[PDB]
C-alpha cells in the first residue's frame, strides 16, 4: 500500500541545479529513513545517502557530500534531492527508497545536455 | 518484514 | 568502504534448472549475529526489487524459488527452479557499513 512517486524526468544544463522529489503515500515518512540511489549503466548502483525525516539528520556517501543535498518535509510526506553544479557524470537514474530499503520509487531520469 | 533488517539499525 | 564482487557477471541457464549467483564482500558485513546483505532483481526500465534481506530472509511477495545463504564475506543467491520471468540483472547490496554499496550485477538469461 506504500507508494513512492518520484518527479518527472529532467533535461538539465551543465553548471545548473535540479531538485528531484519523492512523494510518499501510505506511509508516514517520520517513521523511517529515506534513501537515495544513483544508477548509471556503466558505474552501476550507488547509495547517495539517507535522511531521517523526523529530525532532518542526513548522512551522505563522501563522493556525494558537495553534490547532493537531501531534505524532507513531513508536512507533505515528501523527500527531495537537490543536485548542484550539474556535470556529465551526474546524468543517471535517481531512486528513493524506504521501509529499510524494501520499497523503491520508480526512478527519475536526469539527462545532461551538451 | 524487511524494515528491521534490510538495513543495520544502530 | 565495502567492495562487493559478483560472480559470474552473466550466465545463461536452462529453464527449470538451478542457478547460483555469488557475492563476495571485501570486508565482513556481519554484526551481532546478523549478516546485512540484500539481493535485488532488476528488469530494464524498472526499479530494483528486493528479493532477500539480511542474507537469508525472503521478502514478502517474492517466490520461495529464491533463497539466500552465507555470512561474513561470502554470500549466494539460489534460484530453484529458474523460470522464464527470472531473466533480469541481480545485485547484492551491503547495509552493514556506511556507505552502503552494491555489487556490479549479474545478468541472467534463459536458454
Amino acid at each position: 500500500q506504500v507508494q513512492l512517486q518520484q518527479s518527472g524526468d529532467e533535461l538539465v544544463k551543465p553548471g545548473a541545479s535540479v531538485k528531484l522529489s519523492c512523494t510518499v503515500s501510505g506511509f508516514n515518512i517520520k517513521d523511517d529513513f529515506i534513501h537515495w540511489m544513483k544508477q548509471r549503466p556503466e558505474q552501476g548502483l550507488e547509495w547517495i545517502g539517507r535522511i531521517d525525516p523526523a529530525n532532518g539528520y542526513t548522512k551522505y556517501a563522501p563522493k556525494f557530500q558537495d553534490k547532493a543535498t537531501m531534505t524532507a518535509d513531513t508536512s507533505s510526506n515528501t523527500a527531495y534531492l537537490q543536485l548542484s553544479s550539474l556535470a556529465s557524470e551526474d546524468a543517471a537514474v535517481y531512486y528513493c527508497a524506504t521501509y529499510g530499503v524494501a520499497y523503491w520509487g520508480q526512478g527519475t531520469l536526469v539527462t545532461v545536455s551538451a | 518484514n524487511a524494515y528491521n533488517m534490510s538495513i543495520r539499525r544502530s | 568502504d565495502i567492495v562487493l564482487t559478483q560472480s559470474p557477471a552473466s550466465l545463461a541457464v536452462s529453464l527449470g534448472q538451478r542457478a547460483t549467483i555469488s557475492c563476495k564482500a571485501s570486508q565482513s558485513v556481519d554484526h551481532d549475529g546478523d549478516s546485512y546483505m540484500n539481493w535485488f532483481q532488476q528488469k530494464p526500465g524498472q526499479s530494483p526489487k528486493l528479493l532477500i534481506y539480511a542474507a537469508s530472509n525472503l521478502e514478502s511477495g517474492i517466490p520461495a524459488r529464491f533463497s539466500g545463504s552465507g555470512s561474513g564475506t561470502d554470500f549466494t543467491l539460489n534460484i530453484h527452479p529458474v523460470e522464464e520471468e527470472d531473466a533480469a540483472t541481480y545485485y547484492c547490496q551491503q547495509t552493514n557499513e556506511d556507505p552502503y554499496t552494491f555489487g556490479g550485477g549479474t545478468k541472467l538469461e534463459i536458454k
